[PDB]
């Protein structure tokens, strides 16, 4: 989608805010927000691509100035409601409850060794998105390609700043989960992945740095051959 | 930036805290979230996974020409040689800074970073300001924000990680470090140097 979150090339966002040093977690709620990722993932709330699509659908004004982990909370709620795993009304009631009683306890619950097992496995083993497909790569290093001007209303990794732009294939990485299907609940439908180089002049015209290039990853459907 | 419509940070934090505790209570009752799970994820990234891991890779590459070749050939496999890898770092491609080229990494579409070698990213890396500007005016941004001046003649390659492939910068080894031990060299490697917004520490 043509969301505001697709900020590459946007002007006027202001100077960078960078403290000399900062903690990994600035508040206890952030630790919770962070841990809910593997939790909801394991529970089937969503996959990684869908997770991103939920954040992309946020109120732009809220997204631009809210704490990063709040974005995570919004996507959890988004998918909880989508999958019917979260009752919005109950959530609203509990939110008010904890507003008035911030130190009230959390629900009694039993600890689960399998959840710790999941965490360690995911952290150290990872969640590889690489996949094997039957079709060979359509493009190769050195090919000159043009990025699609399609504008899907659903999830996709098509930054507006590279659309319709011409670049050169730098490397073929093999096939991976395809965002355009995965992020929209349509499955992994793996596609070959390539890193493509675009000069700054191609991307920004005369205002671009005369000696700079941007490397952007493109799934096969995103690009079409110009020159082999 | 100022926004006359925005509540105070204190009020924002109070509201979020309540909303998160409420959501947490529900996930807990569903049996998919527990306090030990929360504490474990937090301890891993507060004390176990950090940029010190990336530094180990960098110093080995600086002192082992062959490892360096393997690193640039296949980042994920090379790092596994040191027991380094995992969540959000399943696919890594390292790019080397030279006298002719400087690399800088960004995730304009969100905030992706190779956690296994850099740990969770600082907030500025995930925010709109850096993400929007770095692909458009990398040279000025590096100078203005990080006091890092990259000569006009030196090419700046900006890597926008739009896929699961994670790009990591192998900074040039600072001069005056001949024969230094891996431990001594590591003191010069920073998270910033592996993102490309700063070179490794001088001297
Ligand atoms: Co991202």
């Amino acid at each position: 989608m043509n969301g505001v979150y697709d900020v590459g090339g946007t002007d006027g966002l202001g100077p960078i805010n960078r403290p000399a040093d900062e903690p990994v977690f600035r508040a206890e709620w952030e630790k919770v927000a962070f841990a809910m990722f593997p939790a909801t993932f394991r529970a089937g709330f969503m996959g990684l691509d869908e997770f991103r699509f939920g954040i992309e659908q946020m109120n732009p004004a809220e997204y631009l100035e809210s704490p990063y982990y709040w974005h995570w909370i919004r996507t959890y709620i988004h998918h909880g409601v989508r999958t019917g795993k979260i009752d919005l009304e109950e959530l609203e009631r509990r939110t008010q409850y904890y507003r008035e009683n911030p130190d009230a306890p959390l629900p009694e619950h039993e600890q689960k060794p399998e959840l710790i097992e999941f965490v360690n496995q995911a952290v150290y083993g990872g969640l590889p998105a690489s996949r094997e497909v039957d079709r060979p790569p359509k493009f190769k290093e050195g090919d000159v390609v043009r990025f699609s001007t399609a504008s899907p209303k659903g999830h996709a990794r098509r930054a507006r700043y590279v659309r319709g732009k011409t670049g050169t294939v730098v490397k073929h990485h093999g096939a991976y989960i395809y965002p355009d299907t995965a992020g929209n609940g349509l499955g992994e439908c793996p596609e070959h992945l390539y890193t493509v180089r675009f000069t700054a002049q191609e991307l920004w015209g005369p205002e671009g740095d005369p000696n700079s290039s941007v490397y952007y990853d493109c799934w096969e459907p995103y690009i079409e051959l110009v020159d082999t | 930036t100022e926004n006359i419509l925005r509540k105070s940070d204190e009020e924002i934090q109070k509201e979020i805290t309540a909303r998160v505790k409420a959501l947490e209570s529900m996930l807990i009752e569903q049996g998919i979230l527990t306090t030990s799970m929360i504490d474990r994820m937090a301890e891993i990234y507060e004390n176990e996974v950090g940029p010190h891991l990336g530094a180990k890779v960098v110093v080995k590459a600086w002192t082992d020409p062959e490892f360096k070749k393997r690193l640039l050939a296949d980042g994920t496999e090379a790092c596994k040689e040191l027991g380094i890898g995992g969540l959000q770092g399943e696919d890594m491609m390292w790019v080397e800074n030279t006298d002719e080229v400087h690399h800088v990494v960004v995730c304009t579409l969100c905030s992706c970073t190779p956690w296994p070698v850099l740990g969770l990213p600082p907030n500025w890396f995930k925010e709109p300001q850096y993400r929007s500007r770095v692909v458009r005016e990398p040279r000025q941004l590096l100078k203005e924000e990080f006091g890092f001046e990259v000569p006009p003649s030196k090419e700046i390659k900006v890597w926008d990680s739009s896929s699961e492939m994670r790009f990591v910068v192998l900074p040039q080894r600072p001069a005056g470090t001949d024969g230094w031990s891996e431990e001594e060299l590591a003191t010069l490697v920073t998270r910033e140097s592996m993102i490309g917004v700063e070179p490794a520490k001088a001297v």
